[PDB]
């Protein structure tokens, strides 16, 4: 036959199949360097759109300069310095021998600190491990020019912190210039004399006999070079450390760079490579302005980059090295002046953003910022480009946006913000986590202020080109982006916006929802053109062309399915939202969650307001069956079953976003409970709880289609015993689990407080129990076992709730009165409620034989005494309730049975004491 | 209000109040700023099942509305104008170009 | 690459041709004749759509003319009812069953469009009136009877389809039965 089950299994498990297929290209998503890591030649791919709304990057505020700081540069004798340390959410300002840390977030709070000595430079470092008190959060550097100082910053809470002075050692008259640190806490300076030194310091004596608890190490003077001064050498000018590769880098003022080794275990100094950057390109420029060039700064390229470091001239071209080589030149962007001759002055580098401040008066800085922009990557990795043998050979795919701000006062230092967690995704991935990450933003201080500058998402940017209100830029994005990812964007748009908001039980979960950036007029433009870019699902044939080297049978072609641009930006929507999820396991091997309520919370509201989409863009029409497909005119059938296909794949990807959220929902009730008292205590088997660490959020939705009680309904298990354990309120907990995640369970709740009685006997509680459990019942009527139990009730002599139990659950078999009208032609359905009706008041009869049988066990025991009188008028008094119970009930078959009781018992006296028409 | 929430009659409830909220609007006055709490908490506490029923989703929305022209009316008659400008823009009632 | 005119792109080619000439001449019954342009535009879409397929039938919507005529050309809802009434009472629809099943289709969700623009206690007193709720049970009695004469000939689905238009139009009645008792209180 057809089978509804197996055809809704095998179209989820086909969803999952998509959804495997759409994560692994989120994950997959190329290097764009290893296509261009070969060019010889300089780089210009910069994109622009003509149009301003295609800015990459938008400055968010201004905040100027706290007037302390501004009377002290009226009082500045000899020196300021300006910085930035977003590693406390501070920044830093120094006039002369006074030091002031700035909360450049809304607190405003200003701390002043004053030296006794000009300082040269500072910075701040992680402590080393055990060294001081645990509280002692972070190490402030501050050189003089007779001193270096190592302050404690020690924290009273997460905002607020002590300047604790611990150590200080001499400078011996060398200038530092530069300060860098590590996640082991090593400090390392560089001098004028080109030295580099570390400090040596600890929480007790470095050596045996010594009280040295700081101490300054020469790292590259070579035991001949002080007895022989062969030359000086240069300054160095700047120090690197690359965590993630484990080198330090030094740049030199003739540009030449040294690369050094730490070691994998923070254990070293080895010195690996010198770099000499004019070199390297007059080497290249006799191999196929420029005499006064100068390297300015070094910056880290990505890990996952094949590129380790850039260098940057004095001319804003840019230079890509691998350890091995210059690797790729990248020229500015024409922003920059066609007079050959601008002050850049500043330079700065985070993972795919670039700034080049350039000096333009005594006043004001023009700073140019250049983003990498994915756009044909992004493109070319989801849409294959029907376009056959393009010769990609010249293409230089490092494209980026570059944007153009003037600003007054000189620009001092630039960083990236710590908006995000963890780690910085890499530039060509962004993309991949946009819906959970916020703008990255960058902090540009200057001699004025504090400028706060977000790079824009491709949902942020895509919002700016939606309120440009152009027809003709949002055609130009869904067409330079890719129609399916321009599409998984207006989902995303949609997502943000009010209307989409499905909302969740506050009452229970407290306003942790997705910021609704985005309007109802830009969220239904992006429905709107979302609708226009969408197209039909259709059938192809794979043009597969023959080299030309014989026939000795080719294959047979299949017709293939694409699906919509909006079943594939569903798709690449739904794929990015599971991307954290789906690969991964939903317990640790310490027995607790993996996720936290509020992320456990944001990715719920992703998906509620995805089903949310699905309901309001009807692509599932309300109300249509899945559609039954069968095993000029052929080309109807082409579309004629492709949209049935979709229709289905729909179906499969909606029935994966409701079990998504019920999964997340149940983890979350599973987290306030206390979910490692709940999965220590579970049922599971040791073995299994030996691997929960290895099942995948994507394997716990597939669980339960392969009892087989599963992991899920195993956790259940152990917090619904753990409730009763406590005598907590266990119904408020299930409402929400039978909503979110009502008669099998209540059937079992009532059973369980009915073996409660039947154990510990009866009293005000236990008879309240009884009380409970009729009402519950009836919550649920007829949905349950009425003769077991009845046989509960008896067991217990609880006889006056079991007649009202027996009538109620008689009128729920039949809630239209069909047996309550004779036909002399009865319906089989009729013949059935009549029969059930006819088997409920059987237990009425079955309780009334039970307490009369009762009655006539003991009198046939008490055979020599007297004072059983008391026990006979109770046991008749309850039979005459039990009698008026039922002859309240307009029921005439319930009315037939009892009258037919008590005629067969004799008691013909009570049929005098009855008036109900049915007695005639 | 908290009558009409114990038997869940949530159509008057978001009907009384916009009803009393939109009179006194505009007013510096002691009702208004109690009633606007209030109002806050009927939001937070209940909106779960105020956004649920199969009537009064217009009621709702202003509802949503009013607890934004409140709060902007708040600014407003606090000298805050960049921040009022912020809260009526975010309310999609008025144009913002041609 | 014959350019297939879907049966959608045949609608929104037509809609487009009957709306765009309306708004210049509405509420000229001379060169607008709204029963006419009903009459022969639904027959056309019904003679065009009837040797499609069974999902050439889900492109179709049933308001394709009923709403065009009232969102661009704004002819009253409770105009275009009485329009189709006409249209069913005069016009070739009593000849085939099929032709009538159609009509009294696209009847019944025009009336569920005026039952949700309907507002007022006095449009709530039109909808209640007599004549209306008994053309709705004369109309809801023909689709009823028609239907099971042919629950023998129809196909599986498109049994399930007009099974679910007649739980719409017992709804409908019970509406129009509803706004008349919302009269007493």
């Amino acid at each position: 036959p057809f089978n509804k089950e197996e055809d809704l299994k095998k179209i989820f498990l086909n969803s999952i199949e998509s959804i495997d297929s759409s994560i692994d290209k989120v994950a997959t998503i190329p290097d764009p360097t290893l296509k261009v890591l070969y060019k010889r030649d300089p780089g210009f791919n910069y994109f622009d759109g003509g149009s301003y709304f295609w800015s990459t990057l938008v400055i968010e505020k201004h905040i100027e300069l706290p007037q302390e700081i501004t009377n002290g540069y009226l009082s500045t004798s000899t020196k300021s310095l300006l910085g930035l340390f977003p590693e406390i959410g501070r920044a830093w300002i120094s006039i002369d021998q006074t030091l002031y840390l700035w909360d450049y977030r809304d607190s405003g709070e200003l701390i002043s600190h004053n030296l006794s000595q000009i300082i040269t430079n500072c910075a701040l470092i992680q402590p080393k491990k055990n060294t001081f008190k645990d509280a002692v959060k972070k190490v402030m550097v501050v050189c003089t020019h007779v001193e270096i100082f190592l302050f404690a910053l020690c924290y009273s809470n997460e905002t607020k912190f002590e300047i604790l002075s611990t150590l200080s050692i001499p400078s011996d008259n060398i200038f530092i210039t530069d300060i860098v640190g590590t996640k082991e806490g090593r400090i390392f300076l560089s001098g004028q004399d080109g030295n580099i030194y570390e400090i040596e310091y600890s929480k007790d004596n470095l050596f045996w006999f010594s009280n040295e608890k700081i101490k300054k190490i020469n790292l590259t003077q070579t035991f001949f070079n002080s007895f022989i001064n062969l030359s000086k050498k240069k300054e160095i000018i700047q120090l690197i450390y690359d965590e993630d590769r484990y080198l330090l880098y030094s740049l030199s003022k003739d540009s030449t760079i040294n690369v050094y080794s730490l070691g994998k275990i923070g254990d070293k100094f080895e010195h690996l490579k010198t770099i000499y950057p004019i070199n390297d390109i007059d080497s290249l420029f006799n191999n196929n302005s420029r005499k006064n060039m100068v390297i300015m700064s070094i910056h880290i390229s990505p890990k996952e980059t094949e590129f380790n470091f850039i260098a940057i001239l004095s001319s804003g071209e840019r230079l890509y090295y691998t350890l091995n080589r210059l690797a790729y030149i990248r020229s500015p962007p024409n922003n920059v002046d066609n007079n050959g001759n601008s002050n850049i002055h500043y330079t700065y580098y985070s993972n795919g953003v670039f700034f080049t401040a350039s000096e333009v008066s005594d006043q004001e800085d023009r700073l140019v910022g250049t983003t990498l922009f994915g756009n044909d990557i992004i493109k070319s990795h989801y849409e294959t480009s029907k376009s056959g043998f393009s010769n990609q050979i010249s293409q230089d795919t490092l494209s980026e946006k570059s944007n153009l701000f003037s600003i007054r006062g000189r620009v001092s230092v630039i960083k990236e913000d710590i908006v995000n967690d963890g780690k910085p995704t890499v530039y060509y991935k962004e993309l991949s986590n946009e819906h959970m990450n916020t703008p990255r933003r960058f902090l540009c201080l200057n001699s004025l202020g504090l400028h706060f500058i977000s790079k824009l998402r491709y949902v942020d940017l895509l919002q700016n080109i939606l309120s440009s209100n152009n027809p003709q830029d949002i055609d130009n994005f869904f067409d330079a982006f890719g129609k399916i990812i321009a599409s998984s964007l207006c989902i995303s748009l949609y997502c943000s916006s009010p209307h989409s908001s499905i909302l969740l039980h506050d009452q229970v979960y407290s306003g942790i929802s997705i910021p609704k950036t985005t309007t109802t007029r830009i969220a239904d433009l992006a429905m709107t053109f979302l609708r226009r870019k969408s197209g039909k699902p259709q059938y192809y044939q794979p043009v597969v062309i023959q080299q030309m080297f014989g026939d000795m049978g080719a294959p047979v072609n299949k017709t293939e399915l694409m699906y919509s641009n909006a079943y594939n930006g569903l798709l690449a929507y739904l794929a990015r939202v599971l991307y954290p999820l789906w690969n991964q396991s939903v317990v640790t091997s310490a027995g607790c969650s993996y996720w936290s309520i509020v992320q456990l919370q944001l990715f719920q509201s992703h998906l509620s307001n995805l089903l949310s989409f699905l309901d309001i863009s009807q692509l599932i029409p309300k109300g249509q069956e899945i559609p039954i497909i069968k095993i000029s005119s052929n080309e109807i059938y082409g579309e004629d079953e492709a949209i049935k296909n979709e229709k289905r794949s729909l179906i499969g990807l909606k029935n994966i976003i409701v079990k998504s959220i019920q999964i997340l929902n149940l983890f979350l009730i599973l987290s306030q409970y206390n979910f490692k008292q709940l999965f220590d205590s579970s049922s599971i088997e040791l073995d299994i709880k030996r691997k929960i660490d290895l099942l995948k959020f994507r394997d716990i939705l597939n669980s339960d289609i392969l009892t087989s009680n599963s992991t899920l309904t195993l956790l259940i298990d152990s917090l619904m015993k753990t409730l009763n354990s406590h005598n907590i309120n266990i119904d408020q907990v299930s409402n929400q689990l039978e909503t979110e995640c009502k008669e099998n369970r209540e059937l079992y709740k009532v059973k369980e407080k009915l073996n409660m009685v039947l154990r510990d006997g009866s009293t005000y509680f236990t008879d309240s129990l009884v009380k409970d459990s009729a009402l519950i019942l009836d919550s649920i009527s007829p949905n349950y076992n009425l003769s077991e139990i009845v046989d509960l009730f008896i067991a217990i002599k609880a006889f006056n709730y079991v007649t009202p139990l027996c009538l109620q659950y008689a009128q729920d078999l039949d809630p239209r009165g069909i047996t309550l009208i004779p036909s002399n032609n009865p319906s089989d359905e009729f013949k059935l409620k009549l029969s059930q009706k006819k088997s409920t008041f059987q237990e009425i009869i079955k309780l009334l034989n039970f307490i009369q049988s009762d009655n006539n066990n003991n009198n046939n025991n008490s055979g020599g005494g007297g004072g059983d009188n008391n026990n006979y008028n109770n046991t008749f008094e309850i039979i005459d309730i039990i009698i008026q119970q039922v002859l309240v009930c307009q029921d005439r078959l319930a009315h037939e049975m009892i009258y037919s009781w008590i005629l067969n018992n004799g008691m013909t006296s009570k049929f005098f004491e009855i008036n109900t028409p049915f007695i005639t | 209000i908290e009558f009409w929430i114990m038997i869940e009659e949530y159509p008057r409830v978001l009907e009384i109040y916009n009803s009393r909220i939109s009179v006194l609007l505009t007013s510096i006055s002691s009702e208004r700023d109690q009633l606007y709490q209030f109002g806050k908490q009927l939001f937070n506490d209940y909106q779960g099942r105020l956004k649920t029923t199969s009537t009064a989703r217009t009621s709702y929305l202003a509802f949503e509305q009013l607890l934004k022209l409140c709060d902007f009316f708040d600014l407003y008659n606090k000298e805050k104008y960049q921040e009022a400008i912020q809260k009526i823009e975010n309310l999609e009632i008025l144009p913002i170009s041609e | 690459d014959g350019l297939k005119i879907s049966v959608g792109g045949v609608i929104e080619s037509l809609v487009s041709k009957i709306s765009n000439i309306g708004y210049d001449f509405y509420p000229n019954e001379i060169t607008f004749p709204v029963e006419f342009i009903i009459n022969y535009g639904e027959r056309a879409i019904f003679n065009f759509s009837r040797n499609k397929s069974e999902a050439e039938k889900k492109e179709i919507s049933p308001n394709w003319l009923t709403s065009s005529l009232h969102d661009h050309v704004k002819i009253d809802y409770w105009i275009l009812v009485d329009y189709y009434n006409n249209t069913i009472e005069k016009g070739s629809w009593k000849e085939e069953d099929e032709s009538l099943i159609y009509i009294t289709s696209v009847y019944f969700y025009l009336v569920e469009s005026l039952i949700n623009t309907i507002q007022t206690a006095t449009e709530r007193r039109l909808f209640s009136s007599k004549q209306i709720l008994q053309s709705l049970e004369n109309r809801e009695s023909t689709f009823k009877s028609i239907f099971n004469r042919q629950r023998s000939s129809l196909n599986q689905e498109t049994i399930k389809k007009l099974e679910q238009l007649l739980i719409k139009f017992e709804k409908i009645i019970s509406i129009s039965k509803s706004f008349k008792d919302f009269r007493g209180y």
